[PDB]
Order: C-alpha cells, then structure tokens, then sequence
C-alpha cells in the first residue's frame, strides 16, 4: 500500500507528510527501439505473433547469440581441386561474433582444418 | 633444404586461402555475418545506462508480407501486438521508440506493399520505420554507378515506378524513411592491418567490391537516434556534421591503384553535394562521406514524404510550412515523444475530477516544461527544449460528459538546412 | 634515415595515416603521448 500508515486517533495526532502540493509525479519514458531482421538462415515455423522479442545489451549481447543459435549449410565452389564440378558443402556454427573469422571457418571445416594441421605438421620441420 | 618446405607452406596456404575466400565471400555466409555485425556496431555504441533499450524480432520480408496479408486488417496483425499492443496501448507498459528494419527495397510492388504496412503500422504506434534503399531502385547494378546518374527527378518518371510515386503522397509515409548507400563494417583480413592466428591468411577482393562486408546504413541512422536521446532525452539532433548526424571511425582500406594507393571509400561512392540534395527531394537519406577521411555525415533526414504546394499567398505559404514540417523526420520524433507521454501520463488522470478548463490550465502547465522562448536560448538548451511556442484548447464532448476533445500545436526550433548568398563589391558602403 | 625525409608534414597526408589522422582530433588525445628515436643501453663488450 503506497497510502502511508497513522495510529488511531488521540489528543494529539502528528503525521509526516512531504510538501509536494499539487505537482503530479511524472515516469521518464526509455527509448526503446525495435530491430527487426533476417538473423538466422531460415524462416521459423512459428507464428510471427508467437515468436517473442529478445532484449539486447552490452553485458550479453553474445549471450543472446549463443542463445540464438545459429547455421550456416550452403554449397561454394570446391577450389582445393581442379574440377569445375567439384563442389563443397559446409555446416557452420556461430555461439558469438568471433566464430565468424576465418580461424573458426577453418576449424568447423575438415576440408580445411586437415589442411591447417598439414600446415602446422610442415611448420614443425 | 628448410626454404623448399616454406614454399611448400607457400603452396598450401595459397590453395587454403584461396578456398577460405569462398566461404568469406559467400553470401549466405556475409548475410549472417553482417546481420549480426552490424548489430552490435549499433549496440555497443549506444549507452544502456541512459535509459536505452533494444529488442531483438527475428522476421524476413516475405513472412512479413504473409503476417500482413493474412490477417484481416493491421490490428490484428502479429507486429502490430509486439509493437503496440504489448506496449503503446497497455497500461503499466512502454512505448517502441522507433523501428529498425534490416532490408534493402527495390520498385517491386512486393516491396511497395509491405512499405505501406509499415507506415500503417508505425503511423499507428507513433513510431518511424526505418531501412534502407537496394542499388537496382535507381536501376544500376550498384550503388557504385550513382555517379553516372545524370538526373533521378526524370528517372522517377518512369511507369515503373507509379505505386513508389502513390506511397509518397499517403498521409502515412511520414512515418517512413529510407537510407541510401551502405558503409563497410569489417577491412579485409591482412596479416599486418587484420591477421589471424596461425593460417597466414591473406584475403583477396577481387574486381567487385560485393566480396567486401557491406552493413546496412540503416543501423548508422539509429545510433543518430540514440546519441541524441542519450544526450538530451529527445531526437532531433541527428542532421549534421556539427548537429549530431555525424558518423564517426568508419573502416579504412588503403590498396593499390595505378601504381599508387588509395583507399576504399567506406561508403560505395563519394556523394557530391548536389547529388546528395538530388536525393533528398527525392526523400532519401544519403549518408554522405567526408572526402579523405574516415567520416560520413547525414545532411537530413527527410521521410518518404512529397511536400504539397499551396497557392502564393499569405495563408497557403504558412500551409506549406506546416506541411513541410511534417514531411521531416527530426520534427516528427518531438510530435512522437510527445505522443507518447501524452498517452502514458493522461492514462494516469482517469477517474479524475476534470472539468473542460482544468485540463487546459494542466495540459497549459505541463506542455511549458518542454518550452524554451526566451530571445536566445543556447543549443544545448534549445536540443532539451526542443519547442518554442504551444498552443492547448479543449472542448467537450456533446452529449458525452467526461469526454473532452483537445487540441495541441507546437512550433519547434528550425535547424539550419541550406541558404543562397548574393555576394556584392560596393564603393560609399555604410561603414558597418 | 630521418635526415633523409624531406617533409614529414606533407609524408602524413598519404591515405595510409587516415586513421592516425582522426585520432589526433580527438578529445582524449590530450593523455597520449608517443617518443621518437631510441637510445642506447649498452656499451658492446670490449677487453678494454
């Protein structure tokens, strides 16, 4: 209750009450913004009204990624070879941006990641 | 012995890198990539402890189109609960502030459509939608070609673009704005400018520049948005290299010309002035790049838009002005806040004793709070301030008593946005 | 080679300082400071 408590009436009643006079109390409105957009590499089979919203800050912004859960299967030109019809599947996995740079590429593709440990097997000399 | 086995090493990374491109340049892979990328570059430069926030709504343009064609009308639409249902119009909730939407649009009448539902939407809730322009709407390849444009006013004639020429007359386009070039969010990997570990990785942007990571320009517009509110708790300084709508630290990418170096514009092209005031009367928001440097700036953030014209006479001349105003996005979002603490705080005042000259006197006190008239205001004051005059009536409703019609007029500040100087030599001028 | 730069004003105007550049038009600049040639530190060994 938000009514402030008194004791029962006597002789002599004395009460704390705070001099706002008439001024309304008013609430600061946040800025809140809507980002809507393509983050997975498929349409949801749920409804648009049923998906929920995801808040997004500094402290867990990778968070919401792991969350998220993101793949990649998509088919690039095999170039490892030379033959036009060679072609490579790949499955990628992102948890947080930094799985996007060419060293967690590499390891989420045996193609290539057989071919690092070549280059690390060579380097070893 | 050793050095044959580093050409060896040579050999290997060569073959790798050259399949590492394939994937770094795939474009599922950068529609990902950017996506997220390009969301934190928007978050991590806003600041969260200055009451900002930011939800995340997974959707494409096509289940948009199917969300909105499915429902019988806007209101029961699922966005429309996320946005205003479960916000605006709930008791004890929030208002969405503005909507980011992550694509490109082209004339197609898919596109059209779905921009109309959005105005719809955002006209509703009392918040812009903002996204960006794709480089075939102007009928080029890419945006690298603008420069060859030789006039967009006459472009837009074309048949092919009637119903873009419609949207622009709604009442509800002010509540759409469209960016135009992308910027770069990521400089190539480079074993001195950006190496990773182990595989020496050297990656290679061949003749076209789709193999560099472009990001959406639309995310640069919000965090406009949000330096503004940050700063000042209203938006409306965001057009500016002075004001607010500059770009600061965009990627570099020096390279090899005919023999000497030069570096990737950050923006597809270098926008010249005239160019850029070409798109705005066609109501595009240009991000423009500061020449040699690492900055781009927004000059305006006109909406979507068409001004009316009026007859030359006292009163149609004030119509046009009014019209005008309305037509830009930095007045719109004072009318939007104001929207909004409206809605909340009157919510507050139901069931309250009100007679039709109480709410005049209290709407008069509160609507002053926002009210900076003195004869020079700084801009600091001003950007806090944002209004100048207002004016409040209230009537009552006939044959309803506790019902109240009111009506609310403001003039804003003017930002500065363009002027025409006649320079004159003169002899036996007064001496100043 | 420093006697052999003829400018190092205009030098600073190649593109590839741009980032350099804009970070000495920033305000925190002020609590940067950065030192030129090196010194010695030790006399090469010598029977004498």
């Amino acid at each position: 209750s938000k009514e402030g408590s008194v004791a029962p009436k006597e002789r002599i009643n004395i009460k704390y009450i705070p001099a706002t006079g008439d001024a309304q109390a008013e609430v600061e409105l946040p800025l809140k913004t809507l980002v809507v957009g393509d983050f997975k590499g498929h349409a949801e089979q749920t409804p648009l009204e049923e998906r929920a919203t995801v808040t997004v800050d500094k402290n867990n912004f990778e968070a919401v990624m792991r969350e998220s859960e993101l793949k990649i299967t998509a088919t690039v030109k095999n170039k490892l070879t030379d033959d036009e019809n060679a072609e490579l599947p790949v499955e990628l996995n992102f948890k947080s941006l930094a799985d996007f740079a060419p060293d967690a590429v590499a390891s989420q593709v045996p193609e290539l990641k057989k071919l690092i440990e070549l280059r690390e097997a060579l380097v070893a000399l | 012995n050793k050095s044959l086995v580093d050409q060896m090493l040579v050999e290997l990374d060569k073959k790798i890198s050259a399949q590492m491109d394939e994937i770094l340049h795939n474009s599922q892979f950068q529609a990902m990539e950017s996506a997220w990328r390009g969301l934190k570059l928007f978050v991590d430069r806003t600041d969260f402890r200055e009451n900002n926030k930011v939800e995340i709504l997974h959707v494409t343009k096509d289940e948009l189109l199917e969300d909105f064609e499915f429902a019988p009308e806007t209101a029961q639409s699922g966005l429309y609960k996320h946005v205003y249902s479960a916000g605006y119009g709930q008791f004890g909730g929030e208002p969405v502030g503005a909507i980011i939407g992550n694509y490109a649009f082209t004339p197609s009448t898919p596109d059209m459509k779905l921009l109309q539902y959005m105005g719809a939407l955002g006209a509703m809730a009392h918040a812009p939608f903002i996204s960006s322009v794709g480089p075939e709407f102007f009928g080029i390849d890419s945006f690298e070609e603008l420069p060859n444009i030789k006039d967009l006013k006459s472009t837009f004639e074309s048949p092919k673009y009637t119903k873009w020429r419609s949207l622009r007359e709604s009442e509800d386009a002010r509540y759409l704005g469209l960016t135009a070039p992308r910027f770069l969010l990521r400089v190539p990997y480079d074993p001195i400018e950006n190496p990773v570990k182990s595989f020496n990785y050297a990656e290679n942007v061949s003749a076209s520049h789709e193999h560099y990571l472009w990001g959406n320009t639309a995310f640069a517009f919000a965090t406009r948005l949000t330096d503004s509110f940050a700063k000042y708790r209203w938006c409306p300084n965001i057009i500016g290299p002075q004001s607010g709508g500059a770009v600061e630290d965009l990627p570099v990418h020096v390279f090899e010309s005919m023999g000497a170096l030069q570096s990737k514009i950050p923006t597809e092209v270098l926008i010249t002035d005239r160019k850029e005031f070409e798109l705005a009367e066609e109501g595009f928001i240009a991000l423009t790049m500061r020449k040699g440097s690492d900055n781009a700036a927004f000059f305006s953030a006109n909406s979507i838009q068409k001004p009316k014209v009026f007859p030359n006479t006292k009163e149609g001349k004030e119509a046009e002005t009014n019209y005008k105003l309305g037509t830009q996005l930095p007045y719109m979002m004072i009318i939007n806040r104001l929207a909004h603490y409206v809605k909340v705080l009157q919510r507050e005042q139901i069931g309250a004793w009100k007679e039709r000259q109480d709410l005049e006197r209290e709407l008069n006190s509160w609507i002053k709070q926002y009210v900076a008239d003195q004869e020079n205001p700084p801009a600091d004051v001003r950007s806090r301030r944002p209004l100048r005059a207002a004016r409040i009536e209230v009537m009552d409703v006939e044959g309803n008593p506790g019902w109240y019609q009111v009506s609310l007029s403001v003039r804003p500040h003017f930002k500065y946005m363009g002027a025409n100087f006649e320079l004159s030599l003169v002899g036996r001028l007064d001496q100043a």
